[PDB]
Parts: structure tokens; C-alpha cells; sequence
RNA sequence: AAGUUUGAAAAGCACUUUGGAAAGAGAGUGAAAUAGAACCUGAAGUCGUGACAAAGACAAUGGAAGUACCUCCAUUUCAAG
RNA sequence: GAUGUGGCCUGGAGGUUAGGACGAAGCUUAUGGCGUGAGCCUAAGAUGGACCGGCCUCUAGUGCAGAUCUUGGUUGGCGUAGCAAAGAUCUAACGGAGAUAUACUCAACAUGCAACGUUGGAUACUGGAGCGGGGAAGGAUUUCGUGCCAACGGCACUCGUA
RNA sequence: AACGUGUCGCGAUGGAUGACUUGGCUUCCUAUUUCGUUGAAGAACGCAGUAAAGUGCGAUAAGUGGUAUCAAUUGCAGAUUC
């Protein structure tokens, strides 16, 4: 249930020349500022995740 | 000016190394740790950061006595 | 042993030294088989073997080492040369050889006695 | 393994150099001009370029370089004098000459027949720009291969 | 060759700036051989450094 | 971020020759070196080189119908047919 | 916008029927053939080195050109814009692979340039609120000697806080 | 002419695809199964003939003692029931 969502990611908003997808916080690594949480982002959460019910 | 120039005005340090937990989080002026709350007897723990809890909990270190006592329990305190 | 390929391969490749010893066994010859009623024995230093598969088949020699970290045995007559000219021994997997003469000790005799099929 | 093969292997000499730290665009022009030349003629040309009495014509990578009279002999108006590439190509020619001598051929009869320059893998540095920006500063090295053959009078 | 070490040691021994230390340009081989304050003092006594 | 996935086995390139060195040219191991050490396969995009086709400015690409030259492609025919 | 299709394609399961070291998957194409089409099949590889095709049912994380889409890699502009505050170096000898480096012909110029460390000499600058000599905060071996010059010192190095 | 354009053969740069898998995720079960003032969990500093990290260990320190095994360890050295 937690896979692909273990980040404190927030959208940067409009007014910067980037797409409005949520982005990883922080700095000092190659993952900082990368896209997050979406089913189209590398390292994101899949669409309609599967369940045991 | 509030940017580059002011970066050169930062002189001392707010935090030093903590005796109990080893992080650079011991507030010098209020003699207490921001990471583990030393010298309060119990430690800091909050459910709004399960990630921090899992970074600090049992089994992330050595367990140098717990391994021994676990084996004794599994063997029923066998003795000659 | 395991209805799980993942677990079986993990156990094989992480086996300790005393388990690798048993896993590195070789069949006995027909004469030794008939003398002892035992099919196979773990290989040991100073036994005599003959190579049965590969490039060196038909060669004979004496076991100089059971490396056991590389999963091979070294035979003194099985070797080749480097570019320099000096010779090096070539490792062989123990299931590709046959034992023709055992190195006997009291405990090895006891092992054969407990594995006897009579 | 070169991208072309000499007609007669026994009368040919080869030479090659990889990841050479000279500019790919300068070395391309410097090497391409000697392609059909006899070996002694090529070496004379390189010496005269070092002396600045003749030039290297820049035919492909020449956007907004200067104009010179010494380019007229090549049918152009643009040319330069790149010493760093010239000395490396002189070294390569010396190696090919040594290989020919060891095979037992006469260097005063060799004719260069194959020349090829390629972009190699790049190296990365950085430069600092206004408003706290960082931007790439890269190096562009090259591979060079050539072979020469004995002409038959 | 480099006589930086000898020049530094001679500055220290003679108590002057480097601009006042003079190393003989014809005895470079001899000055090359001095590696200690004792040897440099011997050079000063012999007159290859003034 | 990052599979250390060379090869069955290091047998991981002795030796000669050019070079300050890195390397190159030979020689050798291996079934294979276009398997030579971050080494299975090795795509697209982009670039070099050799050969060839032409070609004004008509942006290029595109449709239809022919022709000149080419074609490591297919199929059918060779005598009573 | 609705619906149909013994309509096409992808990963896995139950059946059935086959292939492969005399070369499976993957990849390449002025390789043709079939189909209105989605696509299918053969040929060649001077490619690869161990798995896999058809048919009937079952099942799904099942088809991309564009979302200022995500991540990796390329690319024209381009040898372009530029590398212009803090005045500045010159000369000989020594050192170094870093030269005085040549095919005929040719005494030398017109065919090996550019650049470096050390010592001596010359010329200038800092100008005691100093590119002088010591300390606190901050840093933690950057200090010393001998080597070395792959990367780094946005030019260079035989030199370096590398 | 040159620069440019197009096609085919051969090379470079680049690291996709296929095959591989001692990893992950999910479900189910069995127990004389639940730490600490007799000093825990965590944190620090050390220990090898050669040893940066990691692993193991504590000045008895890549281990002492006992039982069972039965001839290694291995990059290089060093040295049968011991
Ligand atoms: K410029
Ligand atoms: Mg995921
Ligand atoms: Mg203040
Ligand atoms: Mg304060
Ligand atoms: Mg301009
Ligand atoms: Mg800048
Ligand atoms: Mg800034
Ligand atoms: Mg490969
Ligand atoms: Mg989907
Ligand atoms: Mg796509
Ligand atoms: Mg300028
Ligand atoms: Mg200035
Ligand atoms: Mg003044
Ligand atoms: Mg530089
Ligand atoms: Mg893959
Ligand atoms: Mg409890
Ligand atoms: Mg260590
Ligand atoms: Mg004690
Ligand atoms: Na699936
Ligand atoms: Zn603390």
C-alpha cells in the first residue's frame, strides 16, 4: 500500500517553465526536483494498485 | 544586502555533537538535543514521522546482548 | 530437496565448508565399488583419479588440492603453460572424475564401514 | 580493424591513435588535407604550417573564422594554423613510417591512401554563470586512423 | 635543478630576506648537495652563499 | 545513482620493433579478442569515410502517371515446346 | 456517438501439436510473397549463442506522436559569445622527451613552432590602515621531505593547498 | 568548382532490447517464542603477519572453552582427532 508514495513531494506551481507534477524536495542528490507520485513518473505509484480483496 | 553578502556574516554555531545520539543536534544555548531530547530521560518519538522511527528503532544497530539472550531463550536456558 | 528453485540455489551457493565437502564427491571405480559396496566418496587430497569428461579425459594423476572456494580439485598431471612459460594447474569439477585409489586412514575406514551396503 | 582494407597488405603500413586530447574539429581539418599525398610531401607541408608560410584549409567546421591569402592555393578563403593538432599528426606519421621500415618498405615511395577522424567520448568540467547558474564546459577529443601504400612506378 | 630548499635554509640561517641571499651561479652542483642546516652553514663558511 | 552478465577455464596478450609515456605495428592464448577487463547481446538518434546519383535560384516533404539507369529479389520459359 | 467482426497484436495459465548446437530469443534490410487494413510469412546476415512457434480454451499492470508529460542519452546554434578591474616584464646560463626534429636539390633566411622550472643580472610594483609578522571564530593535515604529472589548478607547467 | 543534398558498403559515439536472477512483493503454518539496575536498545572508540569500507569480535578483541566432524584456509605469506 505504500509503494511509490514514500516521499514528501509537492508541486512547484505555475510561473516556472516546468510541468505541474509534484516534485521531490531537498538537494544534494540526483533525485532532487524529479517528478513524483504519478503513474507516468519514474519511481511513482502505479495506476489502480492491486488489492487482496 | 540579504543574500550573498549576508552569507558572510554568519559566524558561530547553534548546534554541536550530542553525547547520547551522536548527531550534530545539541543546542549549545538551551542545553538539549533537537534529535533525541537529551538530557530528558526518554527519547523523542512522533507518529507523524514513521520514517524517522524506522531509522532509529531496535535492530538498526548491533544488538550485542539481545542476540545472546535470544539464543538462551530458544535453547530453554540449557545448562550442564 | 526444495520445491523452490530460489531457495535450493541459494543454499547450494552459500553452503559452508563442511557441506561443500560432501557436495564435491566422485564415483568410485568398478573394482573399488565391488570391494567396498559403496558408490561414491568425497574427494580428498592424495587420492588417485582419472578424468572422464572434458578436454583432459583419459588423464590420470594425484589430487593435490580441493580448493572448495572455487568448487574444483587440482590434479598434478593436469596443467598447461602461461605466456611466460611457467605452468599452472587447471581446475576440474569433481563429478567429472573417477576415484581409482583411496587414501586410507582409520577414520576414512570407519566412514566406509558406516556407508557399507552389505 | 580499419574501416577500409589496403589492396596489397604486404606493401602497406598502418597507424592509429585513440582518445587523443586534441580538438576534434581542428584535427579533422588538419588530417583530411594530406589524404592523397606522398609521405614526404605531407611532412613538408606540416613543417611549413608550423613555420606559418602555408596554412590548413578549413572546409567544414569554419563558421565565422578569419580570411587569409594563404588559403588561395586550396581554392578557399578561410584557413588557420593549428599547432596542437599539427604536432600530433606529425607523431602519427612517424609511427607509420617506422612500421613501414620494419616491414621492409621504402618510405620515399609511400602514398597515403586512407585517413579517418572520429569523435571520441567526452569529458566534463563546469563553468559558473550569473544568478547562481552552473553550465557545462566540455572537452571534445578524437580517434585517428590511417594507412599508406607503396606506389608502383 | 631547484635550489629552493637551500635558499630557504640560508634565509633562515642568515636572518635576512630572500632578496639579500646570493647563491653562486657556478657552484650549483655543490649547493645541490647540502640538505641540512649544518651543510648549508658549511657552504656559507666556504663562500658559495653570501 | 549503481546487475561486477570477459571466458568452460586467466589460458588476463611472453617476445620483437617505434615512442618520454600513453599507445601503435607484429607475434601469441582461446571455439571466438568485432569476448582484451566494468569486457554477453549491442537497437534507435547523431557523426566519419569510400563508391555512386545527380542537381540552379523553384524551402523540403507529398499524390498520380510514365521514362532513363540499376537490382545480393521473385516467378516463368527454352524446340516442338 | 452507438454497435459488429471463425478481425489484428502483447505478458502469463489449462490442453494439444511441433521445432532447436546441421544454431532458439533478440537485432539488421533496394529480402520478396500474402492481406482493403491492423499485420503475417519466407530469404540473406561475411549477426547472435540457448531456448521456443501454431491451434482451442482461460486470464491481465495488454497496443502511443504530442499531456509547458517522467527518466536517460543526443543535437543545430559553434570552434561562435567570450576568457578586457587589481600597471610588467626583459636577458643569459643551467635543467628537461618537451630540439637546432628535412625526401631529391640544397652554406646559412625563405621547411619544428609555441611554451616551462632554477640561479645570476636588469627593470618595476606593494608603500607600515602592506600580495609584512602573530592570534580568536571557522577549517582539520591543507604543514615537512622525496617522487610523480592520468584526472584537477576554466591558457600552460619539468610546478602545486592535486 | 567549392559548400550542401540523396542512396548503398564499412567504421565511431550511445547503451535500448533479448536471454539470465543468491532480490522484492503477496498468502499460509509450527512453537517448554517476548529486552532492561545481574546495567537494555542506541551511540562512540578499538582489534588481522599483510586490512580503507563492510562483516565478526572487545585489551582473552576477524576470537578463548565444550560437543560433533574429519583434512584444510587460500590474494600472498606462515604453520592426523592436536
Ligand atoms: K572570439
Ligand atoms: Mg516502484
Ligand atoms: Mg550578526
Ligand atoms: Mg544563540
Ligand atoms: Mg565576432
Ligand atoms: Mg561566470
Ligand atoms: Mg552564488
Ligand atoms: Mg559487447
Ligand atoms: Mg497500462
Ligand atoms: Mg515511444
Ligand atoms: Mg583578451
Ligand atoms: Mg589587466
Ligand atoms: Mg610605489
Ligand atoms: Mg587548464
Ligand atoms: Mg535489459
Ligand atoms: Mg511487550
Ligand atoms: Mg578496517
Ligand atoms: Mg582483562
Ligand atoms: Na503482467
Ligand atoms: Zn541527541
Amino acid at each position: 500500500r505504500l509503494s511509490g508514495m514514500n516521499h514528501s513531494a509537492h508541486s512547484w506551481g505555475t510561473g516556472r517553465a516546468v510541468a505541474r507534477i509534484p516534485r521531490i524536495s531537498g538537494g544534494g542528490t540526483s533525485t532532487s526536483g524529479a517528478g513524483a507520485f504519478g503513474n507516468m513518473c519514474r519511481g511513482g505509484r502505479m495506476f489502480a494498485p492491486t488489492k487482496i480483496f | 544586502t540579504k543574500g550573498t553578502t549576508s552569507m558572510g556574516q554568519r559566524h558561530g554555531r547553534t548546534h554541536i555533537l550530542c553525547r547520547r545520539c551522536g548527531r550534530n543536534s545539541y543546542h549549545v544555548q538551551w542545553e538539549r538535543c533537537a534529535a533525541c531530547a537529551y538530557p530528558r530521560a526518554s527519547r523523542r518519538r512522533y507518529n507523524w514521522s514513521v520514517k524517522a522511527i524506522k531509522r532509529r528503532r531496535t535492530g538498526t544497530g548491533r544488538c550485542r546482548y539481545l542476540k545472546v539472550v535470544n539464543r538462551r531463550i530458544a535453547n530453554h536456558f540449557k545448562t550442564p | 530437496k526444495c520445491g523452490s528453485r530460489r531457495k535450493a540455489r541459494r543454499a547450494h551457493f552459500q553452503a559452508p565448508s563442511h557441506v561443500r565437502r560432501v557436495l564435491m564427491s566422485a564415483p568410485l571405480s568398478k573394482e573399488l565399488r565391488a570391494k567396498y559396496n559403496v558408490r561414491a566418496m568425497p574427494v580428498r587430497k592424495d587420492d588417485e583419479v582419472i578424468v572422464k569428461r572434458g578436454t583432459f579425459k583419459g588423464r590420470e594423476g594425484k589430487v593435490t588440492a580441493c580448493y572448495r572456494l572455487k568448487w574444483v580439485i587440482l590434479i598434478d598431471k593436469v596443467n598447461r603453460e602461461k605466456a611466460n612459460g611457467s605452468t599452472v594447474a587447471v581446475g576440474i569439477h569433481p563429478s567429472n572424475v573417477e576415484i581409482t585409489k583411496l587414501k586410507l586412514t582409520h577414520h576414512r575406514k570407519s566412514i566406509l564401514e558406516r556407508k557399507d551396503r552389505s | 580493424h580499419y574501416s577500409r582494407k589496403p589492396q596489397v597488405s604486404s606493401k602497406s603500413a598502418k597507424a592509429k591513435v585513440s582518445d587523443l586530447r586534441c580538438h576534434y574539429k581542428n584535427t579533422f581539418e588538419t588530417a583530411n588535407v594530406i589524404n592523397g599525398m606522398p609521405l614526404r610531401k605531407a611532412q613538408q607541408l606540416y613543417r611549413q604550417v608550423l613555420a606559418k608560410t602555408r596554412c590548413i584549409p578549413f572546409k567544414r567546421y569554419n563558421g565565422k573564422i578569419g580570411r587569409t591569402a594563404q588559403a588561395k592555393e586550396w581554392g578557399q578563403t578561410k584557413g588557420r594554423w593549428p599547432r596542437k593538432s599539427v604536432v600530433a599528426m606529425m607523431s602519427l606519421l612517424k609511427n607509420a613510417e617506422a612500421n613501414a621500415i620494419e616491414k621492409g618498405l621504402d618510405p620515399n615511395q609511400m602514398v597515403i591512401k586512407h585517413v579517418q577522424v572520429d569523435q571520441a567520448a567526452r569529458m566534463r568540467r563546469r563553468t559558473y554563470r550569473a544568478h547562481g547558474r552552473i553550465t557545462p564546459y566540455m572537452c571534445s577529443p578524437c580517434h585517428v586512423q590511417l594507412f599508406m601504400s607503396e606506389k608502383k612506378e | 635543478v631547484s635550489l629552493k630548499l637551500q635558499a630557504r635554509l640560508a634565509s633562515s640561517i642568515l636572518g635576512c630576506g630572500r632578496a639579500r641571499v646570493w647563491l653562486d651561479p657556478n657552484e650549483a652542483v655543490e649547493i645541490q648537495n647540502a640538505n641540512s642546516r649544518k651543510s648549508v652553514r658549511k657552504l656559507i663558511k666556504d663562500g658559495f652563499i653570501i
